[PDB]
């Protein structure tokens, strides 16, 4: 697998060892997606139960089940928060493919979010400064 | 964030 | 920024927070790394500061002087202790480059060691079983 | 490892 971020992962446990915490690149995004997407869950259950109620996937479903539902979210124009709430249905795509002994839909699940978000979002994102302005402006 | 919430349906960080 | 690294990130995060931990395979490669890496600088610290000691990077340093000097280490023949020791000469000099305020050479090595391991050790780490074998023989 | 450590130069996990 990923030879860039094998050596991104040791060079900076390798400066933090010596002494330069370092942080990974993306480490920022991360923090302030997980952040964000924790609030949306808990704070807006309304929002997150009507996206999640849209699909459930079985070994069978196709990718473009789960584009039809996404496609649906950001109708009415790609913004952050609806950005955050993809990330969260996701995930909850994830916990219930878990809760009912289908951990092998979790690696299937990943590869239709980052195929969605390379073909249907990163224009947008992009556009707006990529996911530093992301942290910039809710970080 | 309120305008996050804003483009919230009415129904419906 | 990879949209993929991110995904992987907050899957494995939302699923943790329900009790489940999805097993990252990378996971296991980038602390069998960390781990050989520490033990090379340390039991073999004569080896690690004789390839240490033949570049130091400087603003004006082209990519093929240190591609040479790598070069020299797999002279004869790619082996996974060489590939650990390639590991631990990377950042070493992320270490002085740091050292010597100049931490902008850290992304410069790190681009540069990722072309390396793609342009010259890719397919033996693909002939050898990738980087799956490396952690079995590690333990 | 002991067989990566039989490649080292002699006069050199």
């Amino acid at each position: 697998q990923s030879n860039r971020e094998l050596v991104v992962d040791f060079l900076s446990y390798k400066l933090s060892q010596k002494g330069y915490s370092w942080s990974q690149p993306m480490a920022a995004v991360k923090q302030a997606l997980r952040e964000a997407g924790d609030e949306f869950e808990l704070r807006y259950r309304r929002a997150f139960s009507d996206l999640t109620s849209q699909l459930h996937i079985t070994p069978g479903t196709a990718y473009q089940s789960f584009e039809q539902v996404v496609n649906e979210l950001f109708r009415d124009g790609v913004n952050w928060g609806r950005i955050v709430a993809f990330f969260s249905f996701g995930g909850a795509l994830c916990v219930e493919s878990v809760d009912k002994e289908m951990q092998v839909l979790v690696s299937r699940i990943a590869a239709w979010m980052a195929t969605y978000l390379n073909d249907h979002l990163e224009p947008w994102i992009q556009e707006n400064g990529g996911w530093d302005t992301f942290v910039e402006l809710y970080g | 964030t309120p305008e996050w919430a804003s483009t919230l349906r009415p129904e419906c960080p």
